[PDB]
DNA sequence: TCTCCAGGCACGTGTCAGATATATACATCCTGTGCATGT
DNA sequence: ACATGCACAGGATGTATATATCTGACACGTGCCTGGAGAC
């Protein structure tokens, strides 16, 4: 999976460096289907993440954004 | 050089007070205006400010209509409540039933409201403005703010169609992006603001757009004199201010293009796509 | 008696305006409070689960 | 204000589980129930008064059902009723 | 003279629902007569139940009872 | 469409819909016009007038079916006052 | 007949399947109408 | 000279990704009370 996409392969390198730096990432997509695929990848490399897309209900939005902002364990949104 | 409307239970920053002025003049002289401060400079407070000024001096207390994105209504309602405590806001969102009751607050007989009215500012979404346009069209509005005015960037949008047909003296668009995409979408706003002076998109194209759109799209020469003449035409109707002048404290962004070649599978798919032509 | 009843009808009709105005104004205000007054949560279940886990931890056990 | 709604709903979700029924249709079905009730009960009462009895037993209800409902409808109705009364007696 | 408010088009539509291809022009006034006689019979009974109940308002049940009394049971009320 | 076909189309249109075929306010005014011959100043539940209308339209539609068969028996495709009266005659409404 | 309580009824509530427009781009289908050719 | 057929103009329709809103019907929770059930 991570090598069948050139972007994904390059994102992997960059996220490893970002993590080791203690950076926290908003990661933006134009396709929610891709948001799903990735969701997997992130599980494999075992990084903590949130999700907010047009499916995410309004008070759940508030909740998720507040998390990302409250609890620094989450690395990617 | 006006004074912070005294009905305003806060103090404006410098630029909001210069921006107040602009909107006070754009009224005295009949003009409308886009307030296009770059995103995050405090556009809401300047709008509420104009409305409060109106009241204090001209004793015109209503009705004012704020249309906004649905997501933003509570923020608007709270901001109005904070900055002009005396302003009775009427929320106008809710199920059909909720809205039906609220419609009973609309005084259609008084042309101009005074302090003890049912309501002063009505706050409502673009979606409602369009579904309930039947109702909104009967009312006659003393001022109107569209916030996140990029919502009516298309002249073919039902949203622009509806809102253009509202009887209102005064419109104030708020949007930090008058243009995004074509310049067409700037004509849309200009026509909404002042349909007299920008009465024809085609003229607009011929005289300004096709030059500027070719200078970007095909790297032609930019006609300096034409461009200056456009700015001129825009200048009394659009105010834009930028963070580097008024929110100086933030450090800059670093942008990095990160380049990737297709993997094998990607390529063999890309090329079947190309061969399907 | 008929005159008394006419007077009584004026009384009930006068009272109807006060009774209508009171309910209309109250229900108008209740709805503004229904919408603008608002903002809460629903993960109530999440909170309950957290409380249950805390209660389980409060118990020392060596089985 | 009592209606055989509840029960019409339980029967519906037993025979066509994912299908609903409209409020108007529920009204019509409730009227149907009331009408059939009335007819059967009344014929049963008549049979009782005609045989000088003063009680509407299972046997009155059976004969009412056989007079009222046509052919296969009558037969199947008799069957269901008999089955139900049998189960009741057993319990 | 409200009977002619039952319009020629209204009668035509009802004849169409009843499977009628062509309508002789004398039908319209017969249909009004027939309808008026029928309504009088139902309303007289409905009013009779209404009076008995010591009501001033005719209710849906009064009409349903009047129709059942005349062998034209109406389901739905 | 060739003549007579539009009629069969109209019949189909009216046989597939469930809408009421008499206008509501004309029928309501007829009900009140009849009612005041039996007792003056009668009030009606909104639903009572609709119950009368549904029954009345159902009656007329059923009568037109019987009327149609009377015409067709006489080797006609046109219904006439005679056909209504025979239908009413044999139904025992006379 | 004296006794009990739970099933059902009235009332809120909340949510989500199918529906209302659409920014973001562009290719495509459409057909009014004009021009050319043939009879 | 007139009529018919064939291709430009540029518009409306269309394809695809989520967004931004919404509405009404279904399901579920609450409160309570009367009538279905007990059994002598």
């Amino acid at each position: 999976f991570v090598t069948d996409s050139g972007k994904l392969a390059k994102l992997d390198e960059l996220l490893r460096e970002l993590k080791e730096g203690g950076h926290r990432v908003l990661l933006y997509f134009q396709m929610t289907r891709m948001i799903d695929l990735m969701e997997e990848y992130l599980t494999y490399r075992n990084y903590k993440y949130c999700r907010l897309d047009g499916s995410t209900k309004l008070e759940d939005r508030r909740d998720t954004v507040a998390d990302f902002q409250t609890r620094p364990e989450i690395f990617i949104f | 050089e006006v004074a912070q409307p005294k009905l305003l239970n806060c103090q404006l920053k410098e630029y909001q007070l210069k921006g107040l002025n602009w909107l006070v003049n754009l009224y005295e002289q009949g003009i409308n205006g886009i307030l296009a401060d770059e995103m995050g400079l405090g556009k809401t407070v300047q709008s509420i400010s104009v409305m409060a000024y109106l009241a204090e001096r001209y004793d015109i207390w209503g009705p004012f209509l704020v249309v906004a994105p649905a997501s933003t209504l509570h923020n608007w309602q709270q901001e109005v409540s904070k900055f002009v405590p005396d302003f009775k806001v009427l929320p106008y969102w809710g199920t059909a039933a909720d809205r039906k009751v609220l419609r009973k607050f609309w005084d259609r007989k008084h042309t101009t409201y005074k302090k003890d009215s049912p309501f002063h500012v009505m706050i409502t979404s673009y979606q409602l403005v369009v579904s309930d346009v039947a109702y909104f069209q009967k009312m006659k509005w003393q001022y109107m703010i569209l916030d996140e005015a990029q919502a009516i960037k298309s002249s073919q949008s039902s949203r622009w169609k509806c809102l253009l047909g509202f009887h209102c003296r005064n419109r104030l668009l708020l949007t930090g992006t008058p243009i995004q995409n074509n310049m067409q979408e700037l004509w849309a706003l200009l026509h909404f603001i002042m349909p007299s002076l920008f009465d024809s998109h085609d003229e607009f194209s011929e005289w300004f757009s096709k030059d500027i759109e070719s200078h970007a799209q095909s790297n032609t020469k930019l006609n300096e004199d034409q461009l200056k003449r456009l700015h001129m035409i825009l200048k009394p109707f659009m105010l834009r201010r930028v963070k580097k002048h008024v929110q100086k404290e933030l450090g800059d962004k670093i942008e990095i293009d990160v380049f990737c070649e297709l993997s094998y599978r990607q390529r063999a798919m890309y090329q079947s796509l190309r061969n399907q032509i | 008696l008929s005159m008394r009843r006419a007077e009584m009808a004026r009384r009930r009709r006068n009272l109807s305006e006060k009774r209508n105005e009171e309910i209309k104004m109250e229900t108008v205000n209740k709805l503004l409070k229904k919408q603008a007054p608002r903002t809460t949560r629903r993960a109530a279940q999440a909170a309950a689960a957290a409380e249950e886990a805390e209660e389980a931890a409060k118990q020392p056990k060596r089985p | 204000k009592e209606s055989y709604s509840v029960y019409v709903y339980k029967v519906l979700k037993q025979v066509h589980p994912d299908t609903g029924i409209s409020s108007k249709a529920m009204g019509i079905m409730n009227s149907f129930v009331n009408d059939i009730f009335e007819r059967i009960a009344g014929e049963a009462s008549r049979l009782a008064h005609y045989n000088k009895r003063s009680t509407i037993t299972s046997r009155e209800i059976q004969t009412a059902v056989r007079l009222l409902l046509p052919g296969e409808l009558a037969k199947h109705a008799v069957s269901e009723g008999t089955k139900a009364v049998t189960k009741y007696t057993s319990s | 003279d409200n009977i002619q408010g039952i319009t020629k088009p209204a009668i035509r539509r009802l004849a169409r629902r009843g499977g009628v291809k062509r309508i002789s022009g004398l039908i319209y006034e017969e249909t009004r007569g027939v309808l008026k006689v029928f309504l009088e019979n139902v309303i007289r009974d409905a009013v009779t139940y209404t009076e008995h109940a010591k009501r001033k308002t005719v209710t849906a049940m009064d009409v349903v009872y009047a129709l059942k009394r005349q062998g034209r049971t109406l389901y739905g009320f | 469409y060739r003549p007579g076909t539009v009629a069969l189309r109209e019949i189909r249109r009216y046989q597939k819909s469930t809408e009421l075929l008499i206008r509501k306010l004309p029928f309501q005014r007829l009900v009140r016009e009849i009612a005041q011959d039996f007792k003056t100043d009668l009030r009606f539940q909104s639903s009572a007038v609709m119950a009368l209308q549904e029954a009345s339209e159902a009656y007329l539609v059923g009568l037109f079916e019987d009327t149609n068969l009377c015409a067709i028996h006489a080797k006609r495709v046109t219904i006439m006052p005679k056909d209504i009266q025979l239908a009413r005659r044999i139904r025992g409404e006379r």
